[PDB]
């Protein structure tokens, strides 16, 4: 199902500008 | 002195992000409604009552498939203004008549009057040579050429080209198929000058980019340079002999390998206008009568020049029926010329 | 087995997912770097026994 | 010094008025071979058999031929990708016949310009520039190996390999679009954006440098003698060059970085011509332009027609055409 | 004649590009 | 951070990955990251090949590329290619899949966590480019791994199933290997064959014997050379035609993957055998061969004699010589004579295709083979419309071959750039003039005028 | 400080405004169906 | 406030809006008109 | 088909592929939020 | 026939021999700068 598809790749694909995120609030070592 | 024209010319000659300028004034709106009338076509406009084609995203065409389409060929040259005869006013009639073809061409070729203005104007304003100006006469040579005069010798607009990806890719075969384009020595002397100003870019890129002074400690180079330094930033003395003992041949001078540089495809553009000007009348290059007459006589005489007709003859017959549908042809599956097998 | 088979594979990708994002975020932050070391430690123990009990309980459920 | 030592001192040397090198040893007696063979086939060779079924194409300039339908004949169907040099010919009438001139030339002329490109690898290493012009040459390069070549070896035959003429050019052109829609391939419109750019960008930077020419010249004299060969001193002012252009358009989309912008100039027009070569050499393994014939469909289940095809009903005329004896079965599968 | 011509010009073509390499103005360096 | 812009490093973000050339922590774990990449993707598009894959439709109808690889190793598959079992196929993609997560893990902390620099850590993982002993040590390590690799295969073949043999007497089917050829005569004799038509280099290998006894010599080469690198030193010779560097190496197996690359398209274009036709579709010269053996069958049938039927040319229509005489298929086909396959063979003989076969001995698996691969022909357009390119939309059709081959001479190709790009480099750093010419030490300026 | 209203303001959406229209209206046509 | 939104994460999110409705009119070459079923 | 028992995370199987592009992008989305310095 | 084969195996192994053994001969030594 369509939907179940996009869900999924919207999950795995804001992951990756998260971890990004969590970083840059957090004063890490980007 | 200092009157209503000088003010509006300080205004309009303000040092702003976009550059306005007199030209301006024609340029912008000629311009956007060109560029706007594109893609109003390409995403709303059939084309099914002067082609019989679909050419829109409404009708489920994709980029390389929409088009402008030019106007059915009963239209002849017909100027074909929103409130002319042939719509008189209707909008949506226009647009089912080919209007948006005439519309676009036309404020195109304004446009374009516009953006060389502008390369005068900001030229003189600048203080700087109008060379760039002359060059942009090239791209005008041919849209006049190709997209005015050549279907003004023709019956009618519909034979200009239409504006679209596919559609021009038509009318590249349309060009071969019936005038024999390829053949002709203008279109020749065209591939010349941009296949050379292509190789004129490449080698002028990487030769400066491969004979720079390490004028920074960067692996990286970009920054090893200022718009306001008096030194050249490459050694011209090394690249003349790299190409040398290379090709045999190098530029000594940078003031001739920059106006060499204008030159060559500027050239070859002009020369493919004076082609298809050519072309406007049927005045092709399709034959060489001592190749004709030899080959009538003998029938083992064969060259790529009476292969490539033969092509031209499939592509004429193939295609002339749907691209070419005011002729009404029915051209009945015998009459067809064809190979073995295929 | 089966609803045992199906939530082990379900924790599984959701573990996964959790560290996919925590494990690089926890190892580029300055500070919880000692909570963070334990929970890496935890979090990648329990991702090798979930791959090893999806792993067995596939054939009591294919 | 021994003999050696002193040859391949020789060989390297800066100074000769032509650079030979390594590259040199093998490019120079290839091309040599190449341009040799060409001249002599291209005036004075038989017609050639190219689709291997006993029809002899005329090339050459003495059996009635000119400059414009002038050719050499790519090698015989029959041969395929057979390695056909004089040796393997009962004789030299055989061995033109059958097309053999084209393999000597081609094997040579690539071997040759293969040598070229490393041969500017080599002098830009002797005369301590930046190692890169030869990766530009690459572009064009990698055309001529496309054409004469990866796409004969796709297909199965030399035979189908460029012809080495101005209208035998052509025809591959003609037969190149019927049988792959070249003009609906993505890379193939990469490498038209790629020459019709760098036609463009050569104008354009052609025009700006000439544009700003600082004054160093009288009215009656040209402004070349502005310049001096060596001199230390740019030219012309970029900085109203970019003043002019960042006008024109808008100040963030000139340059004001005269290596960037050469380097601009020399990546537009090869990183295109490399998406050509790669067309031709992708092409060469039937992977072809994208195919919208009856795409569009209305609801009862009519085909409307769109432009791509149009193209189709054109591409059919050269495929039902091309080489009219030669097909006995009704696919065209190479 | 036609063949005579066009190879005619070819070798002047080929003439033109041994006296444009061997006997070229020699580029000399000033300022 | 350190090393970690352009000021500090010499190298824009755009080249940023050579910032990496001398931190060897860093460096291995953006190798092992990449590498779990590698394994992801053989994972993960396994998994999604499988999920896709109808049994029943052959392979080369669903746009699979990765199934027919595990096929040809003979897991999942019984005789003529026929798919009994697709767990085999799982089970390759979740391995990888799971694999490819310690891969990342380990990439992930030694790029981002662990020790920058390797070389005050571990003298045995740390490296110093120059060090010729240490370079050509790490070599002799992988060299033994890839042998170990070459050894598996091997063991598949022999002792572990078997191979898909196209070939295999009564049609094709799984079949254990027990003889390799280990004749250093033939296995060497394929290195020393023409690459051009009727010789096809190595690319020609036509036996699965041919082919495990290779990988029992490359196994052994690998290891043997491996070894001999981990206890050896390169000798004066080698010393002065090298430049010895990080990015030299690197332009050397630039150079070399782009040769492989082209040799792969050659081979999957070419090769029915280690790329059986069951799975991956026929060759372009196969398909052509079977349209011709679709219309000698069908007008045979209708009372044609095929033997003496003159073309248009005055060529056989449907049988002709071959330019030293062999009977070949007629027509554009003509060229395409090399071309061998296990549907055709039974009816060739000593003088080529046999008249007295042709007339007699065509059976129907042959016919409809031969039908199969004629309408399976590797042509088709972008979007995945079979055919040639004037066919109108309905067949859903690229050949996995056609995708292989386009895929790996792209990528091949663009390797020969990065090589000359690294190999260029690598020279001007070494002689120290990577980033520009010395305006007060410009060579040429030193140099006598060429005229 | 800083204008808002400017000739660049007004070129920007000339462009932007249909822009984003027919952005809206071709993602529409893609679930049209015959 | 000019300046609170970072352009990395605004660059980001166009970004990735384009990718969805180019994405989109790639998923509507195989469905409904254009799909040439 | 994937087995049976595997049905429900199918979805998910049919995205996985794409996740190697996305790490390309995300050197991007990286280095823009440290400003490509 | 057979004695041109000889003749043009002869010509291409000496140019064959002449490249390797030529950049076999110190050729990263023979730049401008440092010769090494
Ligand atoms: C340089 C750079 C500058 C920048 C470019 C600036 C862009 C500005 C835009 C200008 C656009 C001009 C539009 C011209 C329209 C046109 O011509 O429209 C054509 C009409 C003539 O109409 C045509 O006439 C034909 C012949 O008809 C005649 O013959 C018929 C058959 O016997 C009947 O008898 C019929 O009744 C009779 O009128 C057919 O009827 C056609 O269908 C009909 O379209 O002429 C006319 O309006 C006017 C004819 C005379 C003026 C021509 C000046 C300009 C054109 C130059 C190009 C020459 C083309 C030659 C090719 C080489
Ligand atoms: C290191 C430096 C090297 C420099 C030295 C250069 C000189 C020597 C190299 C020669 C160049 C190759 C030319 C031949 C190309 C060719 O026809 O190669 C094809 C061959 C395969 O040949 C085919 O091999 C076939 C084998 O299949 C046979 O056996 C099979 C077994 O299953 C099947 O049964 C099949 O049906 C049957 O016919 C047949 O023999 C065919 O007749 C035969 O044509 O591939 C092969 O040998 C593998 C070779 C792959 C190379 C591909 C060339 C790419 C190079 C261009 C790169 C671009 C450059 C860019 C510059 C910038
Ligand atoms: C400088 C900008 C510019 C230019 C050069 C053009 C030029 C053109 N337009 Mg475009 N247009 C523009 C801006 C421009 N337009 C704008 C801003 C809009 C949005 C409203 C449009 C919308 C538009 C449409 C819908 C159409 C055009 C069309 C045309 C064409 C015919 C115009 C014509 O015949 O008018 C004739 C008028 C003049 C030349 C002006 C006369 C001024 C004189 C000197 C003064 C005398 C007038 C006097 C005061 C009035 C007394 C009359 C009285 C006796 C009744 C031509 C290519 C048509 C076309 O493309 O068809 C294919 C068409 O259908 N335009
Ligand atoms: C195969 C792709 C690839 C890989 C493996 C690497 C590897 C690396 N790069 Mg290069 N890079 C790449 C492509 C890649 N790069 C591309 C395409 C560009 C152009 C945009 C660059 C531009 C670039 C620059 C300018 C620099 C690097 C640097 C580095 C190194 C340090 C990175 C860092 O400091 O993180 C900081 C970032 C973070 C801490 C954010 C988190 C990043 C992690 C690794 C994401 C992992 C997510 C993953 C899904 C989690 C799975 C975990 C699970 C297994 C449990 C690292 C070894 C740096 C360097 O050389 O250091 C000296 C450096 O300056 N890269
Ligand atoms: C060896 C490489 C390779 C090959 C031969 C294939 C082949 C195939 N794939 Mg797989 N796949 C790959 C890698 C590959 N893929 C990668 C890297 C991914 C992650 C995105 C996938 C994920 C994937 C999915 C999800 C699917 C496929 C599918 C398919 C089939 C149809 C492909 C298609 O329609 O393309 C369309 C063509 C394009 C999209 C054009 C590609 C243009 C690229 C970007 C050009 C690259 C040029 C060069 C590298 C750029 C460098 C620039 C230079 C200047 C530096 C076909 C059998 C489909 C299938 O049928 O599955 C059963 C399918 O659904 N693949
Ligand atoms: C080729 C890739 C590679 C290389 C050369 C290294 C090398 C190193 N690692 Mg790294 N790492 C890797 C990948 C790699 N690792 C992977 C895949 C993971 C995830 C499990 C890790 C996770 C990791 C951590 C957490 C640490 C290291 C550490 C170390 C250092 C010491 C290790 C040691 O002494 O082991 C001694 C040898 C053993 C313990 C026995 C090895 C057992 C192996 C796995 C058996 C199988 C071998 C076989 C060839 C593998 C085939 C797999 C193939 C199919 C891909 C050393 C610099 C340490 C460090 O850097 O110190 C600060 C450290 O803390 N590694
Ligand atoms: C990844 C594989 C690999 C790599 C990178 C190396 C690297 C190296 N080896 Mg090693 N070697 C290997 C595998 C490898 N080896 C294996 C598997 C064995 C077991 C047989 C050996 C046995 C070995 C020995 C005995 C020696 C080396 C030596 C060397 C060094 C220089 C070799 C050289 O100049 O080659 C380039 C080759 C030449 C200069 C010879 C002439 C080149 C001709 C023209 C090549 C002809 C092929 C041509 C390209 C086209 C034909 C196609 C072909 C595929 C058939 C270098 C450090 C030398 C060294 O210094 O030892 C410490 C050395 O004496 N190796
Ligand atoms: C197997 C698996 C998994 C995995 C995962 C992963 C591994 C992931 C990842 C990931 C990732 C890896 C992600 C990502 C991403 C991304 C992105 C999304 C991006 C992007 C981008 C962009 C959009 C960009 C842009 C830009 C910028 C920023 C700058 C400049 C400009 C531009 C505009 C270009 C899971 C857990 C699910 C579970 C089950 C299975
Ligand atoms: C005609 C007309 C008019 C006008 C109009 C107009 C002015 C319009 C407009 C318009 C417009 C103004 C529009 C728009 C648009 C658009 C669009 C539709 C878009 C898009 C896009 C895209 C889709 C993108 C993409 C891409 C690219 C290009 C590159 C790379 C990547 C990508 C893929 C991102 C008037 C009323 C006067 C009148 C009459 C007629
Ligand atoms: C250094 C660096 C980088 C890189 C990174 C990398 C490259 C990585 C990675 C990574 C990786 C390489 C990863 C991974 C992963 C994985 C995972 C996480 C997994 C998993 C899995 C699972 C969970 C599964 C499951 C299942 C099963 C068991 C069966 C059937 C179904 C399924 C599929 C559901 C970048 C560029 C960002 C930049 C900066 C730095
Ligand atoms: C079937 C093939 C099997 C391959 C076997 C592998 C053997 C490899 C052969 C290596 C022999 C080459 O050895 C190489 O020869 C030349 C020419 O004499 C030497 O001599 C050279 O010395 C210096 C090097 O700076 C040069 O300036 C000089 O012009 C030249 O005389 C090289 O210093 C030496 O390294
Ligand atoms: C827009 C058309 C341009 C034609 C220019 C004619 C200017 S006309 C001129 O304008 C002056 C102020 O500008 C006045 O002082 C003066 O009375 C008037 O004759
Ligand atoms: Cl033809
Ligand atoms: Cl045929
Ligand atoms: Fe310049
Ligand atoms: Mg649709
Ligand atoms: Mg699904």
């Amino acid at each position: 199902e369509v939907i179940a598809q996009l869900t999924m790749i919207a999950m795995i694909g804001i992951a990756g500008p998260m971890i990004i995120f969590l970083l840059a609030v957090r004063r890490g070592n980007l | 002195e200092r009157g209503w024209f000088d003010i509006l010319d300080d205004w309009l000659k303000r040092d702003r992000f976009v550059f306005v300028g007199w030209s301006g004034i024609l340029l912008f709106p000629c311009a956007y409604l060109a560029l706007g009338g594109w893609l109003t076509g390409t995403t709303f406009v059939t084309s099914w009552y002067t082609h019989g084609l679909a050419s829109s995203y409404l009708e489920g065409c994709n980029f390389l498939t929409v088009a402008v389409s030019t106007p059915a060929n009963s239209m002849g040259h017909s100027l074909l203004l929103l409130w002319g005869p042939e719509a008189q006013g209707d909008f949506t009639r226009w647009c089912q008549l080919g209007g948006l073809w005439t519309f676009i061409a036309l404020h195109g070729a304004f446009g374009l009057i516009g953006f060389m203005l502008r390369q005068f104007e900001i030229a003189r304003l600048v203080g700087v040579r109008p060379y760039n100006a002359i060059a942009f006469s090239a791209p005008i040579a041919v849209f006049v050429s190709v997209f005015l005069i050549y279907p003004l010798g023709q019956s009618s607009w519909f034979f200009a080209p239409s504006f679209g990806v596919a559609a021009i890719f038509r009318f590249l075969l349309f060009f071969q198929g019936f005038h024999n384009w390829t053949l002709n020595p203008f279109h020749m002397m065209g591939v010349a000058g941009v296949l050379g100003g292509a190789l004129l870019c490449a080698i002028h890129g990487a030769t400066v980019e491969n004979t720079l002074f390490q004028d920074g400690e960067g692996a990286s180079t970009f920054r090893a340079f200022n718009p306001t330094q008096a030194e050249e930033t490459y050694s011209m003395v090394t690249a003349n002999r790299f190409w040398s003992q290379i090709f045999g041949i190098a530029f000594s001078n940078k003031r001739w390998l920059h106006f060499f540089m204008l030159f060559v495809p500027v050239t070859g553009l002009w020369m493919s206008a004076i082609g298809v000007v050519g072309l406007a009348l049927n005045l092709r290059s399709y034959d060489f009568i001592s190749q004709e007459i030899r080959a009538a006589e003998d029938p083992e005489f064969e060259t790529f020049y009476t292969k490539n007709l033969l092509l031209n003859e499939g592509i004429r017959a193939w295609m002339a029926p749907q691209d070419q549908p005011h002729e009404n042809f029915v051209f009945p599956e015998e009459v067809l010329p064809r190979g073995n097998a295929l | 087995m089966t609803i045992l088979f199906q939530l082990a594979l379900a924790a599984l990708v959701i573990l996964s997912f959790v560290m996919v994002i925590g494990v690089p975020v926890a190892y580029a932050s300055p500070q919880d770097w000692d909570r963070s070391k334990q929970l890496i430690f935890l979090g990648s123990g329990l991702w090798i026994a979930l791959v090893l009990v999806v792993g067995v309980l596939n054939f009591f459920v294919v | 010094a021994n003999l050696w030592e002193r040859f391949c001192n020789w060989v390297t040397s800066t100074d000769n008025r032509l650079y030979v090198g390594w590259f040199g040893v093998i490019m120079i007696p290839t091309l040599l071979a190449a341009t040799i063979c060409f001249v002599i086939a291209f005036i004075a060779a038989p017609p050639v058999d190219i689709d291997g079924i006993r029809e002899p194409v005329s090339g050459s300039l003495l059996y009635g031929n000119n400059i414009i339908t002038g050719a050499v004949v790519p090698s015989s169907n029959a041969i395929g990708l057979h390695f056909y040099p004089i040796w393997e010919a009962a004789s030299l009438d055989e061995w033109l016949y059958n097309g053999g001139p084209y393999q000597l030339i081609i094997f040579h002329f690539l071997l040759g310009a293969s040598c070229y490109m490393g041969r500017q690898w080599e002098l830009s290493y002797r005369l301590g520039m930046r190692p890169w012009i030869c990766v530009a040459y690459s572009a064009p390069l990698a055309s001529a190996f496309a054409v004469f070549l990866i796409y004969p070896i796709g297909q199965g035959s030399f035979s189908d390999g460029m012809p080495l003429g101005i209208s035998g050019t052509f025809n591959f052109m003609i037969v190149f679009q019927a049988e792959h829609n070249i003009l609906m391939h993505p890379f193939h419109q990469l490498g038209v954006a790629g020459v019709f750019g760098g036609a463009l960008f050569c104008a354009m930077h052609g025009s700006l440098v000439t544009s700003s020419l600082i004054r160093e010249t009288t009215e009656t004299e040209s402004a070349n003698y502005g310049y001096k060969f060596g001199q230390e001193e740019e030219t012309y002012n970029i900085v109203a060059a970019h003043g002019y252009f960042g006008r024109l358009i808008f100040q963030y989309a000139s340059f004001n970085n005269s290596r960037s912008l050469h380097f601009f100039l020399a990546a537009w027009p090869v990183v295109g011509v490399w998406f050509a070569a790669l067309g031709i050499s992708t092409m060469a393994f039937n992977l072809n332009g994208f195919n919208f014939n009856h795409s569009v469909i209305d609801a009862k289940g009519n085909v409307i027609n769109t432009w791509a095809d149009i193209i189709n009903r054109a591409n059919l005329g050269m495929e039902v055409m091309h080489e009219r004896n030669a097909h006995n079965f009704p696919l065209d599968l190479a | 004649m036609e063949t005579i011509t066009y190879v005619f010009i070819f070798a002047c073509i080929i003439a033109l590009f041994f006296f444009a390499i061997f006997f070229r103005e020699p580029p000399r360096i000033t300022k | 951070a350190t090393n970690r812009d352009q000021e500090s490093s010499g190298f824009a973000w755009w080249a940023g990955n050579a910032r990496l050339i001398n931190l060897s922590g860093k460096l291995l774990g953006a190798h092992v990251a990449h590498a779990g990449l590698i394994v992801f993707w053989a994972g993960a598009m396994t998994l999604f090949e499988l999920a896709h894959f109808i049994p029943e439709k052959p392979m080369y109808e669903q746009g699979l590329i990765l199934i027919p690889h595990i096929a040809t190793l003979g897991w999942g598959v019984g005789p003529g290619g026929e798919v009994v079992d697709t767990f085999p196929f799982f089970v390759v993609g979740v391995v990888h899949l799971i694999s490819s997560a310690v891969l990342g893990f380990g990439g992930v902390y030694h790029a981002i966590r662990g020790p920058e620099t390797l070389e005050e850590y571990s003298s045995f993982f740390g490296y110093d480019w120059k060090d010729k002993n240490k370079m050509t040590t790490i070599l002799g390590f992988h060299l033994i791994v890839l042998g170990i690799g070459a050894l598996l295969l091997v063991a598949k073949a022999m002792f572990f199933g078997g191979l898909y043999d196209t070939w295999a007497p009564g049609g094709g089917d799984v079949r254990v290997i027990t003889n390799p050829t280990l004749d250093p005569r033939v296995i060497f004799g394929y290195l020393l064959k023409s690459p051009f038509g009727g010789e096809g280099w190595i690319v020609s290998v036509n036996n699965l014997e041919d082919v495990v006894g290779g990988h029992i010599w490359i196994g052994l080469i690998c290891i043997a050379g491996g070894i001999w690198h981990i206890l050896t030193t390169p000798f004066g010779w080698a010393r002065r035609a090298f430049i010895w560097s990080g990015e030299a190496y690197l332009s050397y197996s630039l150079g070399a993957l782009s040769m492989m690359g082209f040799i792969a398209t050659c081979f999957v274009w070419f090769n029915n055998t280690v790329y059986p036709s069951e799975f991956y579709g026929p060759t372009g010269p196969e398909a052509s061969q079977a349209q011709a053996m679709t219309f000698l069958i069908r007008d045979q049938k209708l009372g044609a004699n095929v033997g003496s039927a003159q073309g248009p040319t005055g060529l056989g229509k449907y049988l002709m010589r071959s330019p030293t005489g062999e009977i070949i298929f007629g027509g554009e086909t003509m060229r395409f004579w090399d071309f061998r396959g296990p549907w055709l063979e039974p009816l060739r003989g000593p003088n080529g295709l046999d008249l007295n076969k042709i007339k007699n001995d065509i059976q129907p698996w042959q016919e409809r083979r031969a039908a199969e691969y004629m309408t399976h022909a590797p042509l088709g357009s972008l979007n995945s419309v079979g055919g040639v390119a004037t066919e109108i939309n309905s067949v859903n059709f690229v050949s996995p071959r056609s995708w292989l081959a386009t895929s790996h001479f792209v990528l091949a190709f663009f390797f020969l750039v990065g090589h000359l790009w690294h190999a260029g480099r690598a020279r001007a750093a070494a002689a120290g003039f990577e980033k520009g010419i010395d305006r007060e030490s410009e060579p040429v300026l030193s140099m006598p005028s060429l005229d | 400080s800083y204008p808002i209203f400017t000739v660049r303001w007004v070129a920007v959406h000339t462009l932007a405004v249909p822009t984003i229209f027919f952005l809206g209206a071709i993602a529409a046509m893609q679930f049209i169906q015959r | 406030e000019g300046g609170r939104i970072p352009l990395w994460i605004v660059a980001t999110v166009a970004g990735m809006g384009v990718i969805v409705i180019v994405g989109l009119f790639f998923y509507g070459a195989y469905a409904g008109l254009g799909s040439s079923l | 088909k994937l087995p049976e028992a595997y049905a429900i995370f199918d979805p998910l199987v049919d995205v996985l592929p794409v996740i190697p592009v996305l790490f390309l992008a995300l050197a991007f989305v990286w280095q823009a939020a440290v400003g490509f310095r | 026939m057979e004695t041109l084969k000889i003749t043009v195996y002869i010509v291409v192994t000496f140019f064959v021999l002449l490249f390797v053994f030529g950049f076999l001969s110190g050729d990263p030594a023979r730049n401008p700068k440092r010769k090494d």
